[PDB]
């Protein structure tokens, strides 16, 4: 029906649990980030980068999931037949532990995630260090210097041609000492997605934003995608707010349904419209009713699970310095056509 | 008239 | 003399770098290389596989 | 007719995408800048260097494929009586990783590159830790020192003596140093092709301008090749970018035809007039269609895969900046004149 299936009444606590989850929901920011997403995938179309805005719980990294796993049928098929092919691989970022940057770790974990099809497939990557032990995990020297590791994954990348590289956390390439530009980090990897000609879709929260029209080529070569959260300011928002506080309620596997949707107010104060936070609060309430042995949900075990005042004030004014640059106003459109002479 | 949403 | 040119066309058929060290490290008596012949074979041999 | 052809209305999406893809319009300044480089380069009159500016997208990297493919198809006839020649190479530079640009890398991908086609034959450079390999690839190990690689290079350049070295995103080269002037950075190749004989084509943004006259001796031996955009303000232009435009409609794959030609204008600020722009823009449009089965192409369906302002703004004013810098008038001419004491 609408909700969780009357079944599960009769489960431990951990099924409940695992059910709501494994429960992902489909808000309409949701539905139309994926379809555009889906699309530019399909044809990027010259198009090197994606970068992914967003606040922080926001929901980019369960999108990149479902990202990969239609992927993953749109390819197995396909699939069947053709082979030495991945439909798509991601990374996330290492915040270094020094000042600067490791771009060696960087590439040898992405020729890690990338390299492990099938032992029966073999491949030399023309760099003398690389290898699969016994064991079937590729294993690369530790004097092997960045310029040939960077030789060995473009080789794989041209091999193994994945419909996307997905690189999460990616605002961790900006820890780079004095001297150091951040456009040359970004031309580095526009020279590898170029060079490899695989589309590169970076996610990360608003920090992301320092790596955004730095140059005119960096500029162009992207597809910047924008999930925002929901706004109190406009009717819409908030009523898709009460809509989605609906649906977690009548998939709440409970016996009794909390009404959630008269406390969207203070539910608002502490998620900034986020859905991933507002579900994380959700799991770790029903988390807390089930350990008690609750039947429903009262509003004191909503505020001894909230985030904290100072949290969401932190997050909101990351969340404001992020939405500020990330505007279209028909001034910009006329000043951009003055500028140009089309006016 | 408040919306059910389904699953992603 | 043979014997040091299957191992090293062995070596570099795997992909490491054939060097007199590593070569000697998985032959019965590494110390024939004082003979003024074993080493020019073996540098023959990487010479015509390109070292 | 002048348009696509009706039998590919059977045919499945994938084979009208993969035609429009490969599909070029001669368009008037890529036909100019075509035959101004092809006859710098048949001869180079003692020229070192040949600067391609351009903005992104502009199509000089399709300017590359047309210009090499031509080089191979006339040398082709003419490659059976004399063998051991490349007619051209084709490189673009690797951004680095570190500060300093990694002149080794530079060195061992264009020897790789240089020497890896068939087996005709051998040069042995003469230079130790080089060499191919049972899949015959050029493989170098790092302890080659950087001088012997460049004296390996400098061997296998006199002996293929190619036509021209093709240096895509060239300005990757500016990537120096703190205290590390440009100008040794372009003697470094300047020394290359004066004691080879090839003379280097280096192509790139805007950018690259900073390597425009480091000194005398190097901006002697240089041919300045500008490609440029269809500006705005004179009407040739205006109806160059309507002729291009009516002819990648033509040969647009739809059941009924699009009237794109009315909104010229929203066409001209999402692309600036970058041929390049318009080719992506229009084939994510057309892909989009395909997808939705349309009958036409509309408004809607153009503006969502379309080019944010903000990134226009960034290419536009590197554009601006970069056309303020390549720009000469009759002035200039009256003050060298003068300083020369023709007057
Ligand atoms: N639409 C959704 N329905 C259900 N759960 C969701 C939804 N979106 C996010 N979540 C949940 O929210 C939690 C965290 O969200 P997510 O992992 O997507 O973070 P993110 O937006 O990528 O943020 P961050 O940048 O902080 O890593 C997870 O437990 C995830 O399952
Ligand atoms: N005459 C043309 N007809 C059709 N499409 C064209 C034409 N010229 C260029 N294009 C399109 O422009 C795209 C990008 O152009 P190109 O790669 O040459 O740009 P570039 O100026 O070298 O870019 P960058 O500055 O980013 O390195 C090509 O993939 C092609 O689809
Ligand atoms: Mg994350
Ligand atoms: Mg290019």
């Amino acid at each position: 029906s609408t909700g969780f299936p009357l079944e599960l009444l009769t489960r431990p606590a951990t099924e409940r649990l695992a059910y709501f989850e494994n429960y992902t929901v489909a808000h309409p920011r949701l539905k139309e980030v994926y379809e555009i997403l889906m699309r530019t995938i399909a044809e990027p179309a010259g198009a090197s980068f994606i970068f992914v805005y967003g606040a922080s719980g926001v929901g980019k990294t369960t999108l990149r999931l479902r990202v990969e796993q239609k992927l993953t049928e749109l390819a197995l098929p396909k699939l069947e037949s053709d082979r030495a092919r991945v439909p798509v691989v991601g990374i996330e970022a290492i915040a270094p532990e020094s000042r600067y940057f490791n771009w060696k770790e960087y590439y040898t974990r992405a020729l890690i995630t990338l390299e492990e099809p099938l032992i029966d497939h073999k491949f030399d990557y023309g760099v003398r260090g690389i290898s699969r032990d016994n064991f079937g995990k590729i294993n690369v020297e530790s004097k092997v210097v960045a310029p040939a590791l960077r030789r060995a994954l473009e080789n794989a990348l041209i091999h193994r041609h994945p419909d996307v590289f997905f690189v999460d956390e990616a605002q961790h390439f900006g820890k780079v000492a004095s001297g150091y530009k951040l456009q040359d980090q970004l031309d580095c990897l526009k020279s590898l997605a170029n060079m490899t000609g695989i589309l590169h879709c970076l996610l990360g929260t608003y920090e992301l934003l320092t790596f955004r029209n730095l140059s005119g080529q960096l500029s162009r070569r992207s597809v910047d995608i924008h999930f925002r959260r929901y706004c109190a300011d406009s009717p819409e928002d908030v009523q898709a707010f009460k809509s989605v506080l609906l649906t977690f309620q009548q998939h709440l596997p409970l016996a009794e349904t909390p009404n959630l949707v008269d406390h969207w107010e203070y539910f608002y104060e502490r998620t900034l419209g986020c859905i991933g936070t507002l579900k994380d609060w959700l799991k770790r309430v029903l988390s807390d009713a089930l350990d008690r042995e609750a039947t429903t949900i009262t509003l004191k075990d909503l505020q001894k699970r909230a985030l904290s005042v100072a949290q969401c004030q932190k997050m909101f004014k990351e969340i404001q310095e992020g939405e500020r640059q990330l505007s279209e106003t028909e001034a910009d459109v006329q000043n951009l056509r003055s500028a140009l002479g089309l006016g | 008239t408040l919306v059910v949403y389904e699953e992603f | 003399c043979s014997e040091v040119r299957e191992i090293v066309l062995s070596l570099n058929a795997q992909g490491v770098y054939p060097t007199e060290g590593r070569v000697c490290e998985l032959m019965p008596n590494p110390g024939c290389f004082r003979y003024k012949q074993v080493r020019a074979a073996f540098n023959d041999a990487r010479r015509e596989f390109g070292l």
